[PDB]
RNA sequence: UUAGGCGGCCACAGCGGUGGGGUUGCCUCCCGUACCCAUCCCGAACACGGAAGAUAAGCCCACCAGCGUUCCGGGGAGUACUGGAGUGCGCGAGCCUCUGGGAAACCCGGUUCGCCGCCACC
RNA sequence: AGUGCAAGAGCAAAAGAUAGCUUGACAGUGUUCUUCCCAACGAGGAACGCUGACGCGAAAGCGUGGUCUAGCGAACCAAUU
RNA sequence: CCUGUCAAACUCCAAACUUACAGACGCCGUUUGACGCGGGGAUUCCGGUGCGCGGGGUA
């Protein structure tokens, strides 16, 4: 029961917001993969009318990718209760994001019979703080 | 369920399991459909047939009765998918069902993938479907190489109970030559 | 302008806001009076103005029975009295006047009346069974403000 | 009326209840008339091609064949005979 | 079994309840005809009711009745137990006024006209502006009602 | 149907909740990227290959009515409204009687936590 | 929400969005309805066919312009194919 | 939560009633030929009143 109930990272997504680019190379160093480009949406004041162009980049790291990255990115910043979702969740920050899931995740992301999964099965910030706490670092 | 003028979905669009628009398409050219779905260990053909009360299947095939006929290899695979359509197909035309259109209901259409294997497999039993044969993977895929190969890439055997070390696609060509064959008891 | 050309129920419902521009404000200063912080459960005498015809009634009448009305209430019972009256109807029908022969005669909006079936409650009020009979003089003087002939009816008030 | 067009007044008849709305199910739009039998004839808001002249919603009218996958149905508007094309989508079997 | 009598004239009436009258073979003030009590027949004297009287009549008036207003189809030959007897499938005016109250037979069935074209109220009736339970004389009345109403008219 | 596939009706099926179930069986989660195929970046998904583990999700079975919905009883109500008729009443707006139909809100008590068809299957 | 524009109506694994590809906004000729309820009347419009040639899709299929109802013009004469 | 009111261009509801088709009864038609079809001749295209339902208008 607690094989298929321990929480894990489904992915690590790392993104700088700019406004107007030549930051994608960095992230592809200190994450190992190819970044995307971030379009942005609805016409703004602050000289952003144009709805389709490259506004920032990000990352979605999954896996090995996620950990080797966490390892030498979560000791850069001081987590809080606060920093963490109602889904258990947690972002610090160029901005590092942290999804975190229990085991059959896929029933919800898959194409066939896909299904939300239920509040029990749901991550909780509780049962995340322990899970991080319980891998190299500390909380609040 | 929020109020009275609340919309819930039809229930297998709820299930998620019925592309509604893709099967008024399906439908509209009167013949029965040959549907194609997959198991993470299995594969099903059928060939489904409009009715009053809901749909009528005339004829199918699982990839379990396969052994049926002598196959002690797995059964989500390549060769389990085409031999798997042969069958329900040479059933389908015992049945009287001469032409078909293939639903693959929610899978892609992703080429060389065993809903069209189950197609292919299918069609040689004698049955008629609209395809497009640049879309079905290469013979030798269909008969199991690609798996071969990588148990080629051996160190340790690919199946864990032992059906054989480096597999056999040409056990895929016994039980093929012996469903084309007459004798066989659909 | 008389009440004759607009106390009959002899049109359509005609409130639609969203149609119709210019409708001049309501006279009605208040809904409630007395001591609206209490609740009429508090009285043990509970009396009512009711309606005998079926009329439509502009907010000017609505204004001018009303204030008659509640200002006895208050050189009987004080500026604070115990008590609590309330004119429950609201003047959503939007009249109009033809002010040129009879050719595009759809009249300019000139005001606004409430709409009252007969045997309906106009006013209520709650009082103690001390007050019962200046509320009930109260009353009227309100019905001789308003076009229809009407009842004086005592609700909660077996003190006869 | 204000004007002519052929969806006028039919706020009514063309729109679906709350419950009604959404893409509807596919059986009804594939069914298989026989000529002779009686059909009512009536617009599925839902869809949109196959509809007849809103004017003859309520016929209850005779399949006296068909024009590629749209029926043939013969009516009689007041005293006047017509054929009118439409598809299943907006028929149903009477009785 | 009603007896329906016709009390007031085609003049003004909805053409829609005039036809129905026809239907039902009156075609005339105080004209009156026997219909069974169906529910196809109900609507209509339903429909019919405010210029009609009816109601189920007793055997007596009945006989009462056919004895003296009761015609061929065709012809002035007077209709008596003798004419009964040698045209009808019974013996006498009493067993065919069993049969229609019955309904086992129509007027017609035995040969008979569909009506009865019956004499004006003798004392006058109690007015057509009025229903039964008004003291009028039009709509559904009792079996002593019609009884008394269609002796007069005898 | 000791867990499957395709459906019809499209909430009586929704929302929410509780309990129960799987050694070579089924569905899954699950393990894994040489291939077919795949991600404007990610084997996440899609696709392919497969069984170390699991019944915690899903799913299936049993069930709960608090919300939403369906239908039923009793009350509201033969009220509201209404087709036909009237030398009935009212200054009048309007009302009444006879005849034939007949709600809605709401309250209270039940019902409803899907029904059904085809195929396959210890 | 969006879906060019009035209003009312339609639409959620889409009729909306993004991406890519494409030119069916195609030629010929009809059926039917509408215009004009019933009930005769032109231009115009729409739905639905057949034939030809194509686009996309694995395929069923979709595309006779824009989700639907406004955006239109006789004879004579001219120019054009 | 409680408490006071509404809608020609509002509707979770919802009549009476109007209406398509069919069967039944009624009535009608097969020498009075109905229903339908073709052809000749028109007149007519200032209407009015009561009742019911209206919309405009103080009326
Ligand atoms: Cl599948
Ligand atoms: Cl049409
Ligand atoms: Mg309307
Ligand atoms: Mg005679
Ligand atoms: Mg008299
Ligand atoms: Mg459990
Ligand atoms: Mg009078
Ligand atoms: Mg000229
Ligand atoms: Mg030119
Ligand atoms: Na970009
Ligand atoms: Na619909
Ligand atoms: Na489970
Ligand atoms: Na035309
Ligand atoms: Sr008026
Ligand atoms: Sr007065
Ligand atoms: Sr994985
Ligand atoms: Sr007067
Ligand atoms: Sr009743
Ligand atoms: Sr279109
Ligand atoms: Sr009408």
């Amino acid at each position: 029961f607690h094989e298929m109930r321990e929480p894990r990272i489904e992915k690590v997504v790392v993104h700088m917001g700019i406004g107007h680019a030549n930051a994608e190379d960095i992230l592809g160093e200190i994450t190992g993969q190819m970044p995307v480009r971030t379009k942005a949406k609805r016409t703004v004041g602050e000289f952003d009318i144009r709805e389709g162009d490259p506004i920032g980049a990000k990352v979605t790291l999954r896996d090995e990718m996620a950990e080797e990255f966490l390892q030498t990115a979560l000791p850069l910043a001081e987590l809080a209760t606060s920093q963490f979702d109602d889904t258990g969740n947690f972002s610090f920050g160029l901005d590092v994001t942290v999804n975190l899931v229990r085991p059959g995740y896929r029933v919800a992301k898959r194409d066939k019979a896909s299904r939300s999964i239920p509040t029990k099965h749901r991550l909780n910030p509780a049962d995340a703080v322990a899970f991080i706490e319980s891998t190299y670092d500390v909380e609040v | 369920a929020t109020g009275p003028r609340y919309k819930v979905p039809m229930r297998r669009r709820r299930e998620a399991r019925t592309d509604y628009h893709q099967r008024l398409r399906l439908l509209k050219s009167g013949k029965p459909r040959l549907v194609a779905r997959k198991s993470n260990k299995h594969v099903r053909a059928q060939l489904v047939t409009l009715g009053p009360n809901g749909d009528d299947t005339l004829a199918s095939a699982h990839s379990s009765d396969l052994a049926e006929y002598g196959w002690e290899a797995p059964t989500g695979n390549m060769p389990s998918a085409y031999l798997t359509g042969l069958l329900a197909g040479l059933r389908a035309q015992e049945a009287g069902v001469e032409e078909a259109v293939l639903d693959i209901g929610l899978n892609s259409p992703t080429p060389g993938s065993k809903v069209f294997a189950i197609q292919e497999g299918a069609i040689d039993a004698g049955l008629d479907i609209p395809h497009n044969d640049d879309v079905l993977a290469d013979w030798q895929r269909t008969r199991g190489a690609h798996i071969a190969e990588y148990d080629e890439q051996l160190e340790e055997p690919l199946y864990s109970g032992d059906f054989d070390a480096a597999d056999l696609p040409e056990h895929f060509d016994e039980l093929r030559e012996t469903l084309l064959d007459g004798d066989i008891e659909l | 302008k008389p009440a004759s050309m607009y106390r009959d129920i002899d049109k359509p419902a005609y409130t639609r806001r969203e149609y119709i521009t210019g409708i001049p404000g309501s006279k009605i200063a208040q809904h409630k009076m007395g001591r609206k912080q209490k609740d009429a459960d508090d009285y043990p005498v509970q009396i009512s103005l009711i309606v005998e015809e079926t009329v439509q009634l502009r907010h000017g009448s609505l204004e001018a029975s009303r204030l008659s009305a509640n200002r006895h209430l208050i050189k009987e019972l004080g500026e604070e009295g115990d008590y609590k009256m309330t004119l429950r109807k609201f003047p959503h029908q939007v009249l109009r006047e033809n002010k040129d022969g009879m050719r595009a005669a759809f009249g300019k909006i000139v005001g606004t009346a409430a709409r009252v079936q007969a045997g309906e409650q106009l006013f209520t009020a709650y009082c103690n069974v001390e007050d019962a009979e200046h509320v009930k003089e109260a009353f009227r003087r309100a019905y001789n403000k308003i076009t229809p002939s009407c009842r004086i009816d005592s609700s909660p008030a077996g003190n006869a | 009326p204000s004007s002519n067009g052929p969806l006028e007044g039919t706020r009514g008849k063309l729109k679906n209840k709350p419950r009604d709305r959404g893409t509807s199910p596919p059986q009804r739009a594939v069914e298989e008339f026989d000529d002779g039998e009686k059909v009512h004839l009536k617009i599925d808001p839902s869809v949109p091609n196959g509809r007849f002249h809103p004017r003859f919603d309520g016929q209850t009218g005779t399949v006296e064949g068909k024009q590629g996958d749209a029926y043939k149905v013969d009516i009689v508007d007041g005293g006047k005979e017509k054929t009118i094309i439409v598809t299943a989508a907006h028929l149903r079997r009477q009785e | 079994m009603h007896a329906l009598v016709q009390l007031r004239g085609e003049v003004n009436m909805h053409t829609d309840i005039q036809d129905t009258l026809e239907m039902l073979n009156i075609h005339h003030v105080n004209h009156c005809t026997l219909v069974p009590e169906t529910d196809a027949y109900r609507g209509m004297v339903a429909k019919v009711n405010d210029f009609v009287a009816f109601g189920e009549p007793s055997q007596e008036t009945l006989e009462t009745v056919l004895a003296t207003r009761a015609e061929p189809l065709e012809g002035d030959a007077d209709v008596d137990d003798e004419w009964v007897a040698e045209h009808t499938d019974y013996d006498d005016i009493s067993g065919l006024a069993f049969a229609l109250l019955s309904e086992e037979t129509t007027l017609r069935e035995q040969g008979l006209s569909p009506t009865l074209r019956l004499h004006p109220p003798r004392g006058g009736h109690d007015g057509v502006k009025h229903p039964v339970k008004e003291g009028g004389q039009l709509g559904k009345h009792d079996t002593e009602g019609i009884d008394d109403l269609l002796e007069a008219m005898r």
